[PDB]
Formats: C-alpha cells, sequence, structure tokens
C-alpha cells in the first residue's frame, strides 16, 4: 500500500521538510539517502517502501510532490538536504500571480498547467504497483497555494474513483488583516467540502499557546507549528509504517472515525511529550488518557461546555500496561458523552517504538494522541462567517483582488460566493441536527 | 515576517550556544 503525499504552499513545503526530517530521522536514513546500520544483511523490523522508493544503491527516494509559484522557499529544503528530494517533482510558476493575492489566480494557473501535473503524478503513480491513496497538505489562507491544491484535489477525485482522498489544512488565526484571508478561504471550503473524504484542520491560535508553553523564550514559533503538524502526522501514519497486529491501511483507520460522507470534520489531539524539557510531563499511559480529554490540549481553541462527541480514535505509541487502559476506558466511558442516537465509539491504537532512533528507554515512558470527531469544529467556521457576513455588501476593497475565475465579471463571483455560503450553511445546518437529536 | 524570521534564527542561535 503506496501513499502519495502532496504538498502546496510555501507553509505546505515547510510542513513537508520537517515531516520528511522527521520521518528520516526515524527510519535512519540521514541527509544522504543511505542507509545508518553498521551491516546491511540483516533484516529490518519495519517497511519503509510505502513512503520511500527503493533503488540499487540503496538510495531512497521520498514520493513527494511540491507546487510552487517562487522557487526561492522551495530550494531551501533541497539545500539543507542535498540529493535527497528528486528535482523533477516539484513545480515552479514563472510571472504568475501577485504577493499575498486571493485564491482566483492561483486556481486560473491552475487549471492552465493541470496537465503537466496530471502527467507527473501519472508518471510517478506508474513507478509502483500497490497504490492506496492520496494526502493533501496545504493551508486556505494563502491564494495560489489553495488553489492549485482545489484544482489538484478536484482532478485527483474525478479521475480517481476508487483512491482515497485525506487533505491536511491550515487556518490562520483570528488577526485583522485575516478579513480577506478568510474571504477568500470562504470558497477555497468548497473542494473539501465535496472531494475531500478525510480531512484534519489547523488553527494558529492552539499552535502559538502550545508552543508559549513548551518551549522556552517564546516570540514566534512558526518552525514549533510546522513541527506539530509533523509530529501529528508521524504518530497518525506510525500504525501503517511500523507493522500491528490490526491496523495496516488507512482505510481501516478512517473508516472507524468517518460517518456518512457529512461529518468528516476531525479535531486532533496529542500528549505534551513532543517528539524533537521533553523528560517531564510522561508519566504514564493513565495520564495521557487522563489529559487527552483537556480542552487546553486540543489544536484549535474550543470552549468547555458538556461536548458531544461522535467518535473518539487513540493512539499510544511505547510500552503500555493493560489494567491502566482498562481503568481509562471504565472511567472515561462515564465521563465523555455521547448522542443517544449512536453508540459509544472509544477506539485504542497501542502501537510500537521506533527501534532505530537512540530513545531514552523507560519501563513505563509512553505517548499518545486522539482524532475525534466535533461538533465545535462548526466554531472556525463561524469565526470566518462573521466577518464576510457584513463587510461583503460594499466590497470596495474586496473586488479589486479580482476574486472570481471570470475577471471584472461581478454577477459570476457574487453567484459563486452565494453558493459558497449556502452550502456552507448547509454544512452548518447538517452539524446542527445531528447534535439537536432531531432523528430521537 | 523579515524580523519574525531573524528573531527566530535568534531562538536557533541561543539554542545552540546553549548546546555549546
Ligand atoms: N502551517 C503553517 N502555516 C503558516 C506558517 N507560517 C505562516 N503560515 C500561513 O500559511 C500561509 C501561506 O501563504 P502562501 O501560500 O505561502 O502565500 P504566498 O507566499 O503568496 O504564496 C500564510 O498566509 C500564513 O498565514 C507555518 O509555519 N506553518
Amino acid at each position: 500500500g503506496e501513499i502519495i503525499t502532496l504538498q502546496a504552499g510555501q507553509c505546505g513545503n515547510h510542513v513537508g521538510k520537517f515531516l520528511w526530517s522527521q520521518l528520516a530521522k526515524e527510519h535512519a536514513i540521514g541527509t544522504d539517502g543511505l542507509s545508518q546500520l553498521p551491516d546491511s544483511s540483516t533484516e529490518r523490523d519495519d517497511d519503509t517502501k510505502p513512503f520511500f522508493r527503493e533503488n540499487s544503491r540503496n538510495k531512497f527516494t521520498p514520493r513527494a510532490i511540491m507546487m510552487d509559484s517562487e522557487p526561492s522557499v522551495i530550494a531551501d529544503v533541497e539545500n539543507t538536504f542535498r540529493g535527497f528530494f528528486d528535482p523533477r517533482n516539484t513545480w515552479v510558476a514563472s510571472d504568475g500571480a501577485s504577493a499575498g493575492n486571493s485564491w482566483a489566480n492561483g486556481y486560473d494557473i491552475g487549471t492552465r498547467n493541470q496537465d503537466d501535473i496530471l502527467n507527473k503524478i501519472d508518471k510517478e503513480i506508474d513507478s509502483t504497483d500497490n497504490f492506496e491513496g492520496f494526502q493533501l497538505l496545504h493551508s486556505v489562507a494563502g491564494g495560489t497555494g489553495s488553489g492549485l491544491g482545489s484544482n489538484l484535489l478536484e482532478a485527483l477525485c474525478d479521475r480517481y474513483p476508487k483512491k482515497i482522498l485525506t487533505t491536511y489544512s491550515v487556518f490562520p488565526a483570528r488577526s485583522s488583516e485575516v478579513v480577506v484571508q478568510s474571504y477568500n478561504t470562504i470558497l477555497a471550503l468548497r473542494r473539501l467540502i465535496e472531494d475531500s473524504d478525510a480531512t484534519v484542520v489547523f488553527d494558529n491560535a492552539s499552535l502559538l499557546n502550545i508552543s508559549g508553553k513548551v518551549f522556552r523564550n517564546p516570540n514566534i514559533d512558526l518552525q514549533h507549528t510546522n513541527q506539530l503538524i509533523s509530529t501529528i502526522i508521524s504518530s497518525v501514519t506510525n500504525s501503517i509504517r511500523f507493522p500491528s497486529y490490526m491496523y495496516s491501511s488507512m482505510s481501516s483507520i478512517y473508516s472507524t472515525l468517518i460517518p456518512s460522507p457529512e461529518l468528516h470534520f476531525l479535531s486532533p489531539s496529542f500528549t505534551p511529550f513532543t517528539s524533537d524539557d521533553i523528560a517531564h510531563k510522561g508519566h504514564s499511559s493513565y495520564d495521557v488518557m487522563l489529559d487527552l480529554l483537556d480542552p487546553s490540549n486540543s489544536l484549535v481553541s474550543t470552549a468547555m461546555n458538556n461536548p458531544t462527541y461522535f467518535n473518539v480514535y487513540n493512539t499510544i505509541i511505547g510500552n503500555v500496561e493493560p489494567r491502566q487502559i482498562s481503568r481509562a476506558m471504565t472511567k472515561l466511558q462515564q465521563r465523555i458523552k455521547f448522542p443517544s442516537w449512536s453508540s459509544s465509539a472509544m477506539h485504542v491504537n497501542i502501537g510500537r517504538r521506533s527501534p532505530y532512533l537512540p530513545l531514552q528507554p523507560n519501563e513505563n515512558e509512553v505517548s499518545g494522541m486522539m482524532l475525534s470527531n466535533m461538533s465545535t469544529v462548526v466554531n472556525v467556521f463561524e469565526n470566518a462567517c462573521n466577518t464576510f457576513d457584513k463587510v461583503f455588501a460594499k466590497g470596495a476593497f474586496l473586488n479589486n483582488y479580482n476574486v472570481g475565475d471570470l475577471f471584472q465579471s461581478m454577477q459570476n463571483v457574487q453567484d459563486e460566493f452565494a453558493e459558497s455560503r449556502e452550502v456552507v450553511q448547509s454544512l452548518m445546518e447538517d452539524y446542527v441536527a445531528a447534535e439537536q437529536d432531531s432523528y430521537l | 515576517e523579515i524580523k519574525s524570521l531573524k528573531h527566530e534564527i535568534k531562538e536557533l542561535r541561543k539554542e545552540k550556544n546553549d548546546t555549546l
């Protein structure tokens, strides 16, 4: 089962850089792309193929495709990792969109160059045999990045019906100049609504809070947000990168979490034990399962008032004791609440620690993370909706950026924005209907 | 954002000096 990763935008490129750094340091690859084991004759206890390609000279090539419009930022990853990434997998533009532009120019450029991108992804697909699905990594605030991501997602979903699509979206924190970024994000969401099968979102406020809580002298920690995102994705993909008893595919993971394709919005959580002062707050799996329910550990700043849980799936890595998890689940079934029209959905995915990094092994040291389906996910949507619910009327500085597929045709732009807001309200209504227990 | 990036680089300098 091969997974094909795609990254969009400068933020997506940084996230991919940190992610591949963590993966290489966990699989003992290094900056060159050679084996770090003293003897190559011995067998391994994992499978690197689902994420890396293998050649005759023992060279590991990451099957990642990065998109960009200004090659200045995308060259740093190759300048730090010499010969690791394939230079033919990258794509760069020439005299495209403006700095900080809307999604419109990026979408136009994507529809212009979607042929060569499709040919490249096809020539990268034909390199393997057992192909499972795609992964996308980007943000909704950036214009060109979100446009290219939306175009590629539409192409993938309407060309490949039997392949899974999982997306990672980065959302900006509540600020002043984000009035236009969220304005453009409103329509960028449209593609994630109908095309994405599984998706996770990240907010910058909670990331900065976790950074200020963990790292010293916290001033600006965008790199630490990248580290947290990479750690979350690596802990998610750990259960497939290292074989286990039950879970060996992304579909088996997502089947126990994603209901009918209108509630596939998930919120992640992670133990303060990072993966980059780390020896503290790592007592036991008991305390991990306890503080996994802490709202301060959530990756999105939400409110604590009898939260409604649809599905919960937690993964714990390390040497775990059964009695701790037994008692933890025994009391969490009483503490956590869920709607009465469904059944309790809580799952554990005890995994394996990487037997290739010189870790500090303890008898009870473990780490943990948890994904959940929440109804409070609509709050981050309302935080952007209330902004443009009152400014779109005049549109003085909104129409200047030419937010639309056509130029100066405000009628079609208004039609697109109206239908986007209507489908957003439809998602909100579908969520509140399941929350209100109307079917009961 | 340039000043923010420079101050992140200052964070990295302080960390590497602590390691030194
Ligand atoms: N995930 C992530 N996102 C970031 C980070 N730093 C900034 N961002 C956001 O990601 C967006 C990326 O915009 P981008 O597509 O690069 O704009 P462009 O340079 O004009 O193409 C910005 O609007 C930022 O708000 C980071 O460290 N991680």
